[PDB]
C-alpha cells in the first residue's frame, strides 16, 4: 500500500531559483546550463554527491564518473558502514553471505541491534519460518522488541 | 432424449473416415505424414510439403477420392515452432458428399509449389496466403498483392505484426495529398488478460516436459 | 529430403528486412521471455505454463479531449506465447529483436503432514483449527 | 446539489471542475459544461431507512427483475444501519 | 595527478585461470592493505569472470590489465608496478 | 507550465505538444498553412473566424478531434477578441487584406485590427504574439497598404514588448496572389510591365518556409521581441521573374512597357468591381516595388529553416494554369531565370 | 540442418546479378513515373531514392532473402507500372509530411523518454 | 530540483542485502517533464563537456559490468570469500564500545510505515499510522459495500 505514494508530491518540471531564491519551472535546457556551469567552474574536492535511498545501480555509475572527471571522490551515501579496515574492499564485509534462504538451514541466530521484524520484514518472515520447523533458536543483543 | 445438450455423435462416419484415411495413408506413404480423424468427424492430412502437388491431384482424379473442388486454402501462424506458417487445404468431393482437409508446414523463407494446375481455383486463394502470412509460393502465373493497400510494408495475419499496424493515413493540405504517418491512436486497444488460471478440459491436458 | 540443388546456406536467419517493421520499432525495443508468474490472487497454475514474449513499456500520455491512454508504440499490446524458451529466443533472433531471457521459477515441493499439526515436542502445534 | 467553482464552472457529482490556469475551459465557451443536475449521491440521502423487524433482510431494488440481483443484509450492529451495496437503501431493527 | 585513484581487482570463484588471484589476495594482501591505508582496493568477484585488474586513475582514467593464468608472485607482480609507477 | 501543457506524444495529431494557439485570420493562405502544421505537432488551435462557417471547413480536417475549434469574432469587437484569446499560449496575427473594402481600409486592417489584437492579448496574459508584416514595409511608401503595415508595427510594439514581428517578401504558393495574378494577367492581352519590368528586384519566399519559420519561432525561446524577416534564397529581377512564370506554364509572353499613370488609372478602373478587386493601385504599385534588402534583421536561416528556391516549387503553382498541351511537362524543362546576385 | 531449400538462386552472385537487373528496372523507370504520374520531384531526386531503397537492405547476406525482396522490390515496380500506385501512394516514399527526427541523445532526453 | 525517474518508471538494477541483483522494468512512464536518472547524468556531462561514453542503457549495464562484475549476473547470488582477511585487517583499529544500548530505530509497527521519501507522501501510511498510534476509532468506515 505505497503505490499512492507515486502520485503525490512528485517532482515534474525542472525547478531553478529565481532573484528571490523562489523555486520556479523551467525548461529543461536552463537547469542543465545552471548545472553544467557550477559543475565545469568548481574541480577538485569541493564537488560532491549524497547519494539517495531509493536510488538504482545505473544512477549511481554514472554520477561516480561523471564526478570522476572533476576529479571529485567524495561519493557518499546516507548510510553508514564502517569503513575502518577492509571496509568495502571485501564484499563479504557488507553482505548477508549466508542468503536469506540459508536460515531456514541454521540451528542458531544471534541477531544484534537489530529489529528485523520492521528493518526487513520477509528477513523476519523467514527466520520464524525456520524457527516453527526446524526449531532454530533465536538470540537478541539489542533492545527487546516483538 | 438423454442428451438433450450434447451434439449427437456418428460414428459410421468415423469408421468410413477413417477407413479412407487408411487409404490415403497406403496409397502415398512418400509424404502422408499423419493422419487423425477428429471427434467431430473430420479428417485432417497432414502431408510433407513437397506433396502438395502429387496428393492434391491423387485426392482430385482418383476414383475413390473425387474431390473436385477447393472449398478454402489458407493459413495458420505458429510463431513457436520452427516453420511457423502452416499452410491448410479444404476440399469437398460431390460424389462422395465429404470434406476432407490436407494440412503442410513452411517457415518464412521456404517456398511452396502453386497449386493452380490442379485446382485453378487456388489463384487467388494463394496470393492472399501470400499477402497475409508472407508464404512465397513459387510457380504462380502471378502473385501480388490482394488486400492490402498498394505499397503495404509487413503481412498483417503475421502474429508478430501489431493490430493497429504501424502507418496510419491522414489528408495533408500543405502536400494536397493523402498522406501516410507513424500510427498514434488516440485511444490505445485495452488489451484485456482474461484467461482463467484453472484448467478447462482434462482431455486435452499436455504431458509434463 | 529436398532435391533441388539443396543449398548449405549455414549463416543465420533474418527476415528483419522481410516483416516490414520500421526502423526504430527493431533495435531500441527490448522482448522479454519470461514464465507467467500465478496470478497470487488466485491459486492456479494454468497461466504459468507457456512462455511469453513482450516489448518494453513506452510513453502513454493524456488524450487531450476526453483523457485516453493514447500511445504510439504500436508493440505494446502484442505479445506472443511459445511452448518452449528455446523456440522463444529463436522467434527473437530470427526478427532481430534484443531480449532478456529470465529463467523459469517453479515452486519448491514442500513436506506436508497433518500430523504435525498436532505435534508432541515440536513447535508446529497449532493452537487453533 | 450542482455548485459552482470559483472560475464559474459547475462541477459535476464527481467532484470534476477545470482549473482557471486550465486551457481546456476554452471547448466550453459558446457552449455550456453538460452536467446533470440530479445527483445520485443526494439523491439516496432523503430516502427514509426502513425499520425492518428481522435480524436480517433481502433487498431486490424493487420490481423483481427489473430491480439488481437479490442480496441479503445482516442488520446486527446497533450503531449502523445496513445499506444495499447495489441500491443504497438503508435498513435498521427497530431499536433492538 | 594520478594518484592511483581505485585498484579494482576482478576474479572469478572457481575457474583455475584466476588461481593465482585467489593465492594472491590468500595472503599477499593484508600486508598490502596495511602499507596504504586509504587504496580502494576492490576485489569484486564473481563467477565466469576472467581475472583482471583494473586501475582508475584522476580524471577518470581506466586501464585494464589481464590476469588470466597468472601465478600469485606474478598478480603481485603485476600490481607493484601499477602503485609504484604513480608518484 | 500547467499541468495540461507539458508536452507529450511523438508529434502526432495526437500528442500533447502546448502549442495552444489562436491564429487570427486562419481562413486564408498561410492562415491555412500554419494552422496545418500547428494541427500536425498536435496543438490546440482556437481558430477565430468572421466568414461563413462554410468556408471553414477545410480547416477542420487537419487537427486531431477537439484540438481545432471555431469561434465568432469582429474587428471592432474588444470582447471577440478577449473571448477568443483568454486561454491560449500564443496569438498569431495574420489579418490582412490586398485591397480596402467599404467597412474596412487598410488601416483598420492592418493597424486598427492589429492593436486591438495585441493590447487584448497582453491583457489577457498571453507570452507570445507573432505579428505579420511585409518586407517592404516604410512609412513613406505610395501604396498605403505598406504603410500601414509600418505604423500597425510599431503599434503592435509599443503594446506587445515581446511581440516576435515577422516581416515577410512575398508568398509564392499554390493560392498566392502573386504567381497567379501574373499567370492570370494573360486574359488581359499581353503582360503589361511597367518600365519593362527591368527596375525592379523581387524575393520570393515559400509559403511552407514561411509557415514553418512562424512556427519555429513559436518553439524557439529567444524569438520574443525579435523583427524577423523572412526573404527567399534568390533576388529576381521583375522581367526575369516574370518570363519563368510564363515559361513554367508555357503560356505566350506578350511584355507591353506601360505609363505609370496610365496603370493607376487601369488599377481604379479594376477597383470599381463589387466584387474581389482583380487589380488595385495598391497592387500595381507593390508590384513595381523592389524588395528591400535589409541584413540587420535576423533571417529564416537563424531560425533553422533553409529557403526553397522558387524553381523547384514553381510547378505546384503554375501546373493549373498550363493548357493540356503542356500540362506534363516535367520541373527541369524550363531553365532557372537569372537572378541578380544578393 | 544447415543446408536448405533456394528460392531462385543458388549462390549470392545471382542473387546480386537479380538486384542489379532489378535496378535496372527501376533505374530506366523512374522518369516515366515522374512524367506519367504527374510528380513534381525531380527525375535525380526518384533516381536517388531508389538508390538509398536499395543501400537500405545493403546488409543482408541470406541468398533466400535477397530474392525474396527481389520479388517484392518486382511487385513493387509492377504496380508503379501500371498505374497500380498512385500520386500519394508513390510520394510516400518520400516522407514529406513526416518532421524530421533527432539522432543526438541530448535532443532525445529533451524531448521525451524514448531509447 | 531536475526531476528525476521513480522506481516503477525504470528499468534499473537494484541489489538486495544477500549480494543478488535483480532488476526492476518500468511499468509507468515518469510523470510530466520527469526523465529516467542515468539519462539526465549522461545529458549532464554531454552539456557540460566531459561525455560519458555510454549513450543507451546496455551501455550503462556494460560500465557497471566493468565497475562490478557482479551486478549484471541477475537473480544470481555471488558468493564472497576471505572472511580472514576482512577480519585481520579490522583487528588493527581497536576502537573501543560505548555504554549505550542498542536500540533499533523502529521498535513499533509505527515507526514501520513512514520511512522513505514515497511511504512519507503517501496516503494510505498517513492512515496506518494513525490506526496504530491513537486506536481503534480512527478506522470506522462504510465497508457494508
Ligand atoms: N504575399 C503576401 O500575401 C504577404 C502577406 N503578408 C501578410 O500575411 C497576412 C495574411 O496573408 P494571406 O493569408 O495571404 O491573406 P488572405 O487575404 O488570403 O487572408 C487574410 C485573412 O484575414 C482575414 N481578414 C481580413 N480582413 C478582416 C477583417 N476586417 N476582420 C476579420 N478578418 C479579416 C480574412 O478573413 P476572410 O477569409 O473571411 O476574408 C482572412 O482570414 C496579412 O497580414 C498579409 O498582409 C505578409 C507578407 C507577404
Ligand atoms: C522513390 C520512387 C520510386 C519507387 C521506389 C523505388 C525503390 C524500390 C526498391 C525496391 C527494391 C528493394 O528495396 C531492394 C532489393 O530488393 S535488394 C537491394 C540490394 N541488396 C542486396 O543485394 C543485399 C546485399 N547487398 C549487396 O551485395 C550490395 O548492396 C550490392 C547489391 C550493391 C552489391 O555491391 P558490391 O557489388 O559492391
Ligand atoms: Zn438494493
Amino acid at each position: 500500500f505505497a503505490y499512492d505514494g507515486l502520485k503525490r508530491q512528485r517532482l515534474t518540471q525542472p525547478m531553478i531559483r529565481n532573484e528571490k531564491g523562489l523555486l520556479t519551472y523551467t525548461t529543461w535546457e536552463d537547469a542543465l546550463s545552471r548545472v553544467a556551469g557550477m559543475l565545469q567552474s568548481f574541480q577538485g574536492n569541493d564537488v560532491a554527491a549524497i547519494a539517495g535511498g531509493l536510488v538504482d545501480a545505473e544512477a549511481l555509475v554514472a554520477l561516480k564518473d561523471l564526478l570522476n572527471r572533476v576529479d571529485s571522490d567524495s561519493l557518499c551515501t546516507e548510510e553508514v558502514f564502517p569503513t575502518a579496515g577492509a571496509g568495502t574492499d571485501l564484499r563479504s564485509n557488507y553482505l548477508l553471505n549466508t542468503t536469506i534462504a540459508g536460515v531456514e538451514e541454521a540451528d542458531v541466530i544471534l541477531l544484534v541491534g537489530t529489529n528485523p521484524r520492521f528493518e526487513a520484514p520477509l528477513f523476519n518472515a523467514r527466520i520464524r519460518k525456520s524457527w516453527l520447523h526446524n526449531d532454530l533458536k533465536v538470540a537478541l543483543i539489542g533492545s527487546p522488541v516483538d | 432424449d438423454t442428451r438433450p445438450t450434447i451434439r449427437p455423435r456418428n460414428d459410421v462416419v468415423h469408421k468410413q473416415l477413417s477407413a479412407f484415411g487408411q487409404y490415403v495413408a497406403e496409397i502415398l506413404p512418400k509424404y502422408v505424414q499423419q493422419v487423425q480423424v477428429s471427434c467431430f468427424n473430420e479428417l485432417e492430412i497432414f502431408i510433407h510439403p513437397d506433396g502438395v502437388i502429387p496428393v492434391l491431384t491423387f485426392l482430385r482424379d482418383h476414383t475413390n477420392a473425387q474431390f473436385k473442388s477447393l472449398a478454402d486454402l489458407t493459413a495458420v501462424d505458429v510463431p513457436t515452432r520452427q516453420n511457423r506458417f502452416e499452410i491448410v487445404y479444404n476440399l469437398l468431393s460431390l460424389r462422395f458428399n465429404s470434406q476432407i482437409r490436407v494440412k503442410t508446414y513452411t517457415d518464412e523463407l521456404t517456398p511452396i509449389e502453386s497449386s493452380v494446375t490442379v485446382y485453378k481455383a487456388a489463384n487467388w486463394y494463394e496470393r492472399e496466403i501470400w499477402d497475409m502470412f508472407g508464404v512465397f509460393f513459387a510457380n504462380h502465373p502471378d502473385l501480388r498483392r490482394i488486400l492490402t493497400g498498394y505499397g503495404f510494408e509487413g503481412h498483417p495475419f503475421r502474429k508478430d505484426f501489431p493490430l493497429s499496424g504501424y502507418v496510419e493515413l491522414r489528408y495533408d493540405d500543405e502536400v494536397k495529398r493523402v498522406v501516410a504517418e507513424p500510427v498514434e491512436l488516440a485511444q490505445e486497444f485495452r488489451k484485456f488478460d482474461l484467461n482463467s488460471p484453472w484448467e478447462a478440459f482434462p482431455a486435452y491436458r499436455q504431458p509434463p516436459e | 529430403t529436398q532435391d533441388t540443388q539443396l543449398i548449405a546456406v549455414d549463416e543465420k536467419l533474418d527476415i528483419t528486412t522481410l516483416t516490414g517493421v520500421p526502423e526504430e520499432h527493431i533495435k531500441t525495443r527490448k522482448v522479454r521471455i519470461f514464465v507467467p508468474a500465478r496470478n497470487n490472487m488466485q491459486s492456479g497454475v494454468n497461466n504459468t505454463k507457456k512462455w511469453k514474449m513482450e516489448f518494453d513499456t513506452r510513453e502513454r500520455w493524456e488524450n487531450p479531449l476526453m483523457g485516453w491512454s493514447s500511445t504510439a508504440d504500436p508493440l505494446s499490446n502484442l505479445v506472443l506465447t511459445f511452448s518452449t524458451k528455446e523456440d522463444a529466443v529463436a522467434f527473437a533472433e530470427k526478427n532481430g529483436w534484443s531480449f532478456d531471457v529470465e529463467e523459469r521459477k517453479v515452486p519448491k515441493p514442500k513436506s506436508k503432514s497433518y500430523g504435525a499439526n498436532f505435534s508432541w515436542n515440536k513447535r508446529t502445534r497449532v493452537s487453533t483449527k | 446539489g450542482v455548485r459552482t467553482s470559483p472560475t464559474g464552472e459547475k462541477v459535476t457529482h464527481t467532484g470534476q471542475a477545470y482549473d482557471d490556469g486550465d486551457y481546456r475551459r476554452v471547448r466550453f465557451s459558446d457552449r455550456q459544461k453538460e452536467v446533470n443536475e440530479n445527483f445520485a449521491i443526494d439523491l439516496i440521502a432523503e430516502q427514509p431507512v426502513s425499520e425492518v423487524g428481522s435480524r436480517v433482510i433481502s433487498c431486490d431494488g424493487g420490481g423483481g427483475a427489473l430491480g439488481h440481483p437479490r442480496v441479503y443484509i445482516n442488520l446486527d450492529k446497533e450503531t449502523k444501519t445496513g445499506t444495499c451495496g447495489y441500491c443504497g437503501l438503508q435498513f435498521r431493527q427497530p431499536h433492538h | 595527478k594520478l594518484g592511483l585513484r581505485e585498484i579494482r581487482i576482478h576474479l572469478c570463484q572457481r575457474s583455475p585461470g584466476s588461481q593465482g588471484v585467489r593465492d594472491f589476495i590468500e595472503k599477499r594482501y593484508v600486508e598490502l592493505k596495511k602499507a596504504n591505508p586509504d587504496l580502494p582496493i576492490l576485489i569484486r568477484e564473481c563467477s565466469d569472470v576472467q581475472p583482471k585488474l583494473w586501475a582508475r586513475y584522476a580524471f577518470g582514467q581506466e586501464k585494464n590489465v589481464s590476469l588470466n593464468n597468472f601465478s600469485a608472485d606474478q598478480v603481485t607482480r603485476t600490481l607493484e608496478n601499477v602503485l609504484s609507477g604513480k608518484a | 507550465l500547467h499541468h495540461a501543457l507539458i508536452p507529450h506524444g511523438k508529434g502526432g495529431r495526437s500528442s500533447v505538444s502546448g502549442i495552444v494557439a489562436t491564429v487570427f485570420g486562419a481562413t486564408g493562405f498561410l492562415g491555412r498553412y500554419v494552422v496545418n502544421h500547428l494541427g500536425r505537432m498536435g496543438s490546440q488551435v482556437i481558430v477565430p473566424y468572421r466568414c461563413e462557417p462554410y468556408d471553414t471547413m477545410h480547416l477542420r480536417p487537419m487537427g486531431d478531434l477537439g484540438q481545432i475549434i471555431f469561434m465568432e469574432w469582429n474587428g471592432k469587437d474588444k470582447d471577440s477578441i478577449r473571448k477568443v484569446v483568454e486561454h491560449s499560449n500564443v496569438v498569431i496575427n495574420l489579418v490582412g487584406r490586398e485591397w480596402e473594402t467599404k467597412n474596412f481600409d487598410f488601416e483598420d486592417v492592418f493597424v486598427k485590427i492589429p492593436h486591438a489584437i495585441a493590447q487584448v492579448s497582453k491583457e489577457a496574459g498571453v507570452e507570445k504574439l507573432i505579428h505579420i508584416s511585409h518586407l517592404n514595409a516604410d512609412i513613406k511608401s505610395p501604396s498605403r497598404y505598406l504603410r500601414s503595415k509600418a505604423v500597425g508595427e510599431k503599434e503592435v510594439r509599443a503594446a506587445f514588448p515581446e511581440a516576435t514581428i515577422i516581416k515577410p517578401s512575398d508568398i509564392f504558393g499554390r493560392e498566392d496572389r502573386f504567381l497567379n495574378y501574373f499567370a492570370s494577367m494573360r486574359w488581359f492581352g499581353g503582360v503589361p510591365l511597367i518600365s519593362l519590368g527591368k527596375e525592379t528586384v523581387k524575393q520570393p519566399v515559400y509559403i511552407v518556409d514561411v509557415s514553418k519559420g512562424i512556427i519555429n519561432a513559436i518553439k524557439d525561446p529567444d524569438a520574443k521581441g525579435k523583427t524577423f524577416a523572412f526573404v527567399g534564397p534568390n533576388r529576381y529581377l521583375l522581367f526575369d521573374l516574370v518570363q519563368y512564370i510564363f515559361a513554367v506554364a508555357y503560356r505566350p509572353f506578350l511584355p507591353y512597357p506601360l505609363p505609370h499613370f496610365a496603370y493607376r488609372w487601369v488599377g481604379r478602373l479594376f477597383e470599381v468591381s463589387p466584387f474581389e478587386p482583380w487589380t488595385t493601385r495598391d497592387k500595381v504599385e507593390r508590384v513595381h516595388m523592389s524588395d528591400m534588402t535589409l541584413p540587420h534583421l535576423p533571417g529564416l536561416e537563424d531560425l533553422g529553416i533553409q529557403a526553397t528556391p522558387l524553381e523547384l516549387k514553381a510547378i505546384e503553382v503554375l501546373r493549373r494554369h498550363r493548357t493540356y498541351r503542356w500540362l506534363t511537362s516535367e520541373m527541369e524543362d524550363v531553365k532557372p531565370a537569372k537572378t541578380v546576385n544578393i | 540442418g544447415t543446408s536448405v531449400k533456394p528460392i531462385f538462386s543458388r549462390d549470392m552472385n545471382e542473387a546480386k546479378r537479380r538486384v542489379r537487373e532489378l535496378y535496372r528496372a527501376w533505374y530506366r523507370e523512374v522518369p516515366n513515373t515522374v512524367h506519367l504520374f504527374q510528380l513534381d520531384i525531380s527525375v535525380k531526386q526518384g533516381r536517388d531514392k531508389v538508390r538509398e531503397m536499395f543501400m537500405k537492405n545493403a546488409h543482408v547476406t541470406d541468398p533466400r532473402v535477397v530474392d525474396l525482396l527481389v520479388i517484392k522490390g518486382k511487385m513493387e515496380l509492377e504496380e508503379t507500372i501500371n498505374v497500380w500506385k498512385q500520386r500519394t501512394h508513390i510520394m510516400r516514399f518520400f516522407h514529406e509530411t513526416e518532421a524530421p527526427r533527432p539522432t543526438d541523445f541530448l535532443s532525445k532526453f529533451y524531448v521525451g523518454h524514448d531509447p | 530540483i531536475l526531476p528525476g525517474a521513480a522506481y516503477t518508471e525504470k528499468s534499473a538494477t537494484y541489489v538486495n542485502t544477500e549480494g543478488r541483483a535483480q532488476q526492476t522494468k518500468v511499468a509507468v512512464t515518469p510523470p510530466g517533464l520527469a526523465r529516467e536518472d542515468w539519462k539526465i547524468i549522461r545529458a549532464l556531462s554531454e552539456i557540460a563537456g566531459m561525455t560519458l561514453p555510454y549513450d543507451t542503457l546496455d551501455q550503462v549495464r556494460s560500465r557497471l559490468e566493468e565497475v562490478s562484475p557482479n551486478l549484471v549476473r541477475y537473480d544470481d547470488v555471488e558468493g564472497a570469500n576471505y572472511f580472514q582477511q576482512a577480519n585481520e585487517l579490522s583487528k588493527l583499529v581497536n576502537q573501543q564500545l560505548l555504554a549505550d544500548p542498542l536500540v533499533p530505530p523502529q521498535l513499533t509497527i509505527k515507526d514501520f510505515y513512514m520511512t522513505d521519501s514515497i511511504s512519507r507522501a503517501s496516503q494510505t501510511m498517513a492512515k496506518c499510522v494513525k490506526a496504530v498510534t491513537e486506536g481503534i476509532q480512527a478506522v470506522e468506515e462504510p465497508s457494508i459495500c
